[PDB]
């Protein structure tokens, strides 16, 4: 009988992942198709070939900004040479948990997002099932989805891999009280401050009595109701930390060192990828690049299942680490992929690795064209890129 | 450390398994060097002059343009002329075309055409004045 490509439907699919993915008048590429593992996704090809593009462009298309990713801000990129108008769709599975959404119900499984870019026209205007709305609606939703794209964790570009490469560890406790509500830090220095002005004078009277008792005691309580709760984050980040590493071969764990001042609170990172490196906070001078990438992106997977973001995306990542610490952080990835109900990941590799491991669940996607290949347009088989399933029935 | 923890260890290896065991010394240690509107149907429409009043409540008015809130965003709210020669509230199908930019095509065709901003819908005097030929006006949405 007639081929009938998979059935895109949105509820096998875990809640918050894209299945379909369209594009419309691009560099190279004026009609293109892209299906996406449930798990986790694999996108193969050099670097300026439109793949980081497409995924540009897939980030922007769910209320996103060129100069909100930490990058420069290039719109006219995206429109194809000659043709008016550029167009991304992507579609989300629906929960009755998100507001302010247009045409759409509760019940419905299906959010599709629209961004269309045109050199006419300068204005911000997204669609929503294909309904035009102002990216103010589009914001919140990507707000009310748990999932942002200036905060650096669930999102990864070259600026931010930069950034997280010489991190200190005050940047590690502003992250960490940021995941969690900050205004349990604030209160404690506050209180510490108060116990210092109120210790000062003490000394000075060395009504006066009747404090540092009420002040002491409210230290205490609110230390009391603080502990617990950050005791068992770093243990079990410490955990994630460990049972990420131990594919390495090494042994660390994201410690929260506590003295006596709140404020003075640091975290350390252990490190024995390399025995020759001694155990210290990350940094890039130090360190290789690959190992230390490979620790930073364990890191950042480590903080993901707590996280309700759907997914995390990652830029220039499978380029190439020593060919060995990129292999060892492919076989992390794999064993993620391994558990189900996983954050989907864009990957990019600009650079091709000789014997990459190709797991089962994660698929390959390959944009490259071949000069005795059809045009994509007129071939109607063509126009899906790096995609096996849609072949198939079913 | 209670119960026997060898006498099943005896057990297996040895009755079953047939597994060899070897000694295997330490040979390699002497290597030699070797040197939202599901409900609801289009097609009814009526004048929107107490549409809006309720005796209730005056916020009611409001309520009628929250169900224009939820097409203002779109736009696609358009009410159509009677013979009054001003819009009439009328109910509205879900609508789709086939891509994204189609139902943009579709959007801004409507702007192109004539927009019902001459007066504004609610206004007092007329109200009043079709309340006392046929005292009819009435909300169809509550």
């Amino acid at each position: 009988k007639r081929v009938k490509i998979a059935k895109p439907d949105l509820s096998s699919f875990q809640p918050g992942s894209i299945i379909k993915i369209r594009l419309q008048d691009f560099v190279t590429y004026t009609l293109t198709e892209f299906n996406l593992s449930p798990s986790l996704n694999m996108i193969i090809g050099p670097n300026g070939s439109g793949k980081s593009t497409f995924v540009c462009a897939v980030c922007l298309g769910l209320a996103g900004k060129p100069e909100y990713i930490g990058r420069s801000k290039k719109v006219e990129d995206f429109i194809k040479n000659g043709q008016d108008v550029s167009k991304i769709e992507i579609t989300l599975k629906n929960s009755p948990n998100v507001t302010d959404i247009e045409y759409i119900d509760a019940r419905d499984e299906t959010i599709k997002i629209t961004r269309i870019i045109t050199r006419s026209k300068r204005r911000s205007d997204y669609l929503i099932n294909d309904y035009q709305v102002s990216e103010s609606v589009v914001k919140t939703l990507v707000a009310q989805l748990n999932i942002q794209l200036d905060n650096l964790c669930q999102f990864l570009s070259q600026e931010r891999v930069e950034e997280f490469a010489r991190l200190k560890s005050v940047k590690l406790l502003v992250e960490t009280i940021r995941s969690i509500d900050a205004s349990l830090l604030d209160v404690l220095d506050e209180l510490r401050e108060l116990q210092g002005n109120e210790q000062s004078l003490q000394k000075d009277l060395d009504q006066q009595s009747k404090d540092l008792e009420t002040i002491k005691a409210k230290l205490k309580e609110d230390h009391a109701v603080l502990e617990p709760k950050l005791d068992d984050i770093v243990s079990k980040i410490s955990a994630r930390f460990a049972r990420l590493f131990n594919n390495v071969g090494s042994a660390g764990a994201v410690r929260l060192e506590k003295p006596k001042d709140y404020a003075e609170w640091k975290i350390e990172i252990m490190v024995k990828f390399r025995d020759n490196a001694p155990l210290k906070k990350l940094d890039s001078h130090t360190q290789s690049g690959g190992e230390r990438a490979v620790s930073t992106v364990l890191y950042m997977i480590a903080l993901q299942e707590f996280t309700s973001a759907p997914f995390r995306v990652v830029d220039e990542i499978n380029q190439g680490m020593d060919s060995r610490n990129e292999r060892i952080v492919h076989k992390a990835m794999v064993e993620n992929a391994c558990a189900e109900n996983t954050s989907q990941y864009f990957l990019i590799t600009p650079k091709l690795l000789t014997g990459l491991h190709y797991h089962e669940k994660m698929r390959i996607h390959c944009v490259m064209a071949g000069s005795w290949i059809p045009n994509p347009s007129e071939d109607p088989k063509m126009i899906h890129f790096g995609e096996t399933s849609n072949y198939s029935f079913d | 450390s209670q119960f026997n923890w060898f006498r099943i260890g005896a057990l297996y290896n040895t009755i079953s398994k047939n597994a060899p065991i070897t000694d295997h010394l330490m040979g390699p240690l002497s290597i030699e060097k070797k040197p939202l509107s599901k409900k609801l149907g289009p097609e009814g429409s009526i004048n929107l002059f107490k549409f809006i009043i309720d005796p209730n409540s005056f916020s009611r008015s409001i309520e009628n343009l929250f169900y224009t809130s939820f097409l203002i965003k779109e736009g696609k709210l358009l009410m159509e002329h009677d013979e009054e020669g001003l819009p009439t509230i009328k109910i509205k199908q879900s609508i789709s075309h086939t891509d994204s930019r189609s139902k943009e095509i579709e959007r801004q065709r409507r702007r192109a055409a004539h927009q019902n901003h001459i007066i504004f819908q609610m206004d007092m005097p007329t109200w009043r004045k079709l309340i006392k030929k046929y005292n009819i006006t009435s909300p169809f949405l509550d």
